[PDB]
Order: C-alpha cells, then sequence, then structure tokens
RNA sequence: UAACAGGCAAGGUGUUGUAAGUGGUUGAGCAGCUGCCAUACUGCGAUCCACUGAAGCUUAUCCUUUGCUUGAUGAUUCGA
C-alpha cells in the first residue's frame, strides 16, 4: 500500500472542548494534525489551505462540530524527509454529515 | 442511583403507614467465583498466613 | 400519587418537581423547573408549542 | 403547648431578622423575627425559622398597641422549598405567620391565607382557626 | 416492600419509565412513523424500477 | 488475526422548543395597480398556520452495538 486515501469525518467539537474559547480553534489545527497521525500513523501531517479557511470561517470562537477530510497519504519526493510517508489532510464540503460512513477507497 | 417508593412500617412516628421516597443506590454484582484458600494461625504479632 | 403538570400537561411520578402553594389558596404542582419557571415568566401554555395544552388547541 | 410526635428537619427559610407578613386579623401588619424558640446556637449562625416554628416577633406596622413589643409567634408559610417524606418539595408564594400566645393559643380570630401543614398538626389551635390546611 | 422504582432517565429531567410510555403519551415522531412507512413501502416499491 | 479496540455511523437518552424551503392570502392595511364584462395577480406586508414535538446539540468524563473503517515492529533495564 503506502498511498492510501481515506474520507472520513471528524468529530471536532469533541476533541476542541475542554479548551477555553478564544483558544478554540487554533486547537482544531493542532487537532487535524493528532487526527491524521493516528488513523495515518505519520507524524507528518500537511493541511490545505482550505482546510485552514474552514477553520478559521466562524472565528477564533466558533468551529465546525463535524468536519469531512480526505487523509492522502504520499511519498517525499524533495529529498525524502527521515520519514517517508506524509498525509496531506483537505477538506470536503459535505452537506448533510448523516449517514456518511467512513469510506477507505479513493482514487 | 434511583430512588425507591415504599411505604412505611414502623409504630407510632407521623410516617406510619404513609407512602415515602427514599434514596437508593445501585450495585452490579456478578458472582464471585472462589479460587483458594488460605489459613491463619495466630502468634503474638498478630494473625499469620501460614498455608495458602 | 400520579400528578398532572400544571403548566405542561404531562403525568407526574413521584420525585419530579415542586408544589407552589398560592394564597387563594390554589396548589399548583409542576413536572420540574422548566415549567414552573414558564409559569413564574407568565408564558401561556397554549403558546408553548411543547405542551399537551398546546397539542389539543390543535391536534398538533 | 401542643408538640405530640416528632416534626421532621425541613429547610428553616426565615431567619432574624426578617420580616413575614401577619395573617391574623389581629390588626398587625407585619413580624420580625428576633429569635427563635428552640434554638441553642452555634457561633456566627443566626437562629432561623421555618414553617412551625414558635418564635419572637415585634410588629413593624400595624396597631400603636402591637407595634414596639416583643410577643409570640408561629410560622405558617415561608418560600423556602421544604421537602416531604412523600417527596414533595412545596413551597408558598408569602412567609406569614400569626401572633399567639404562650401557650400556643392564637391571639386572633382568622386566618387569611392557607396554613402549611406542618404547622397545623403541632399547633391545633391555629388548625382551628385556619380554612384550608396545607 | 417497594411500591415502585423510578427508572425515569437521569441524562436530564426524565418524564418517562419506560419507552412504552413514551409511545403511549407521545405518540410516533418523524421517526418511527418514517420507519415504519419505508420499508412496506420499499419491499412495493424497489420492484417499480423492475417493473 | 482482530475472541479486541480506536475513529465514524446508527439507535437510545436528553436539552432547546418547532429549522431551512415551499404552499396557504394567516394577516392590521396599502396618497399600490387593475375593463366594457360583473374581473385579479402580486418580487407589497410584522405576524400566523401546514409539512414539523420539527431542527440543533448530545461525551469530549452520557448509554447500547452484526453497520463502515483502521490496527504485524517500539525502547530501557532486571538472576535466587
Amino acid at each position: 500500500n503506502e498511498v492510501v486515501t481515506r474520507e472520513c469525518t471528524i468529530h471536532l467539537a469533541k476533541r476542541v472542548h475542554n479548551i477555553g474559547f478564544k483558544k478554540r480553534a487554533p486547537r482544531a489545527i493542532k487537532e487535524i494534525r493528532k487526527f491524521a497521525e493516528r488513523e495515518m500513523g505519520t507524524t507528518d501531517v500537511r493541511i490545505d489551505t482550505r482546510l485552514n479557511k474552514h477553520i478559521w470561517s466562524k472565528g477564533i470562537r466558533s468551529t465546525p462540530f463535524r468536519i469531512r477530510v480526505r487523509l492522502a497519504r504520499r511519498r517525499n519526493d524533495d529529498e525524502d524527509s527521515p520519514n517517508k510517508l506524509y498525509t496531506y489532510v483537505t477538506y470536503v464540503p459535505v452537506s448533510t454529515f448523516k449517514n456518511l460512513q467512513t469510506e477507505n477507497v479513493e482514487s | 442511583m434511583t430512588h425507591i417508593v415504599r411505604e412505611a412500617d414502623r409504630p407510632g412516628s407521623k410516617i406510619n403507614k404513609k407512602e415515602v421516597v427514599e434514596a437508593v443506590t445501585v450495585l452490579e454484582t456478578p458472582p464471585m467465583i472462589v479460587v483458594g484458600a488460605v489459613g491463619y494461625i495466630e502468634t503474638p504479632f498478630g494473625l499469620r498466613a501460614l498455608v495458602n | 400519587k400520579i400528578g398532572l403538570c400544571a403548566f405542561s400537561g404531562y403525568k407526574i411520578y413521584p420525585g419530579h418537581g415542586k408544589t407552589m402553594v398560592k394564597i387563594d389558596g390554589k396548589s399548583f404542582t409542576f413536572l420540574d423547573k422548566k415549567c414552573e419557571r414558564s409559569y413564574l415568566m407568565k408564558r401561556n401554555p397554549r403558546k408553548v408549542t411543547w405542551t399537551v395544552l398546546y397539542r389539543r388547541k390543535h391536534r398538533k | 403547648g401542643g408538640t405530640a410526635g416528632g416534626k421532621f428537619r425541613i429547610s428553616l427559610g426565615l431567619p432574624v431578622g426578617a420580616v413575614m407578613n401577619c395573617a391574623d386579623n389581629t390588626g398587625a401588619k407585619n413580624l420580625y423575627v428576633i429569635a427563635v424558640h428552640g434554638i441553642r446556637g452555634r457561633l456566627n449562625r443566626l437562629p432561623a425559622a421555618g414553617v412551625g416554628d414558635m418564635f419572637v416577633a415585634t410588629v413593624k406596622k400595624g396597631k400603636p398597641e402591637l407595634r414596639k413589643k416583643v410577643m409570640p409567634a408561629v410560622v405558617i408559610r415561608q418560600r423556602k422549598p421544604f421537602r416531604r417524606r412523600d417527596g414533595v418539595f412545596i413551597y408558598f408564594e408569602d412567609n406569614a405567620g400569626v401572633i399567639v400566645n404562650n401557650k400556643g393559643e392564637m391571639k386572633g380570630s382568622a386566618i387569611t391565607g392557607p396554613v402549611a401543614k406542618e404547622c397545623a398538626d403541632l399547633w391545633p389551635r391555629i388548625a382551628s382557626n385556619a380554612s384550608s390546611i396545607a | 416492600k417497594l411500591k415502585f422504582i423510578d427508572t425515569s432517565s437521569k441524562m436530564g429531567h426524565g418524564r418517562f419509565q419506560t419507552p412504552a410510555d413514551k409511545l403511549a403519551f407521545m405518540g410516533p415522531l418523524k421517526k418511527d412513523r418514517l420507519k415504519e412507512e419505508a420499508a412496506a413501502t420499499t419491499a412495493a416499491a424497489a420492484a417499480a424500477t423492475t417493473t
């Protein structure tokens, strides 16, 4: 394998709970990272700038509750780092988060 | 915890034969399996586990 | 045993809420605090759309 | 006196010095808690009264032969919710009490409202003078 | 001798003892209304493309 | 290897208390328009009603589990 692409839905308001407002969330950018570090095992996480534009959509106080992302695992290309595999987290604009099961298949 | 309703059975208090609320606690207790035995002798310094 | 809520129209098992006595003196047994608060706030129980008195002014 | 049986500890809503209403037709329009008739006391703790508590009163609005003078009084209603053994938490719209004698005899002749039921089984002559117990 | 044991819901102010009583007092919701009429209806509507 | 967990999801349970859309004239009225034919629509109108006890949130220290999905490795030391 070593190149997988998952389309998953992270319940963000569960991670960023227990954190004070105005600090929820620049921690979502820190929880998208330690979420793509568990489901993909790689400790390198490149967050798409559109994921930034979406986590910062309702300000520093109000973040989404769910969010549907795509974790794409790829190989380092430019003078490969110590770890070959990195994750790239992209934002998927899903209208309804209901009955949306996690799919492991993605081209 | 869950709170019973019961009717009291105590002579002459002023809740005699009148139905009271109590609180109760719930303890999930699934069976003990006995898995060994220990013996204890008397010493002048205490009790002493002898055999297991 | 089973009181009726004077705001929401709900059955009340033992436990579960208050009994405000007025000095008229009418006794009012409420289900929980949400109801009694909306009574003293003088909301009308035919216009909060979740109670039994609203659910028989209409059917719902 | 009047006690037979045993009253349960309810929540004591009326401390020294609360001004409750007088519901007695004696012409007094106030009571004022000076003390409570069984309180032994603890350091910094105020004596407080609940339903069925005899207390020491003055009158702050009322007839001038009742004003400026210590008298005994029994509390018949209160605003602090209190539990009964039946699980009922019951409270009233007003704190009120009635001017009473030294031996539990009520001073006036009528009570303008309901008397709580924990009051009326201690004091028969307050039970005898009220429309609606509880 | 206990007369009654309150098994109402302790995640809030629970109003009903059994889930039957939540369907005796209240009715069917946009829920078991729809889920009891998305099975017997589709069993005669899955063949509508077939026929 | 996957009798197990983690993430979701579904259901429960709650909590706010009727979503958005669409339809109705629901509606106080309109220095608003409109034919002979007596007529009428509105992108005019707070509000109201229907779909709609809806919709939102619900473990992050809530409950349940055939659903979808993931899970071959570490390191330091220790002898009677």
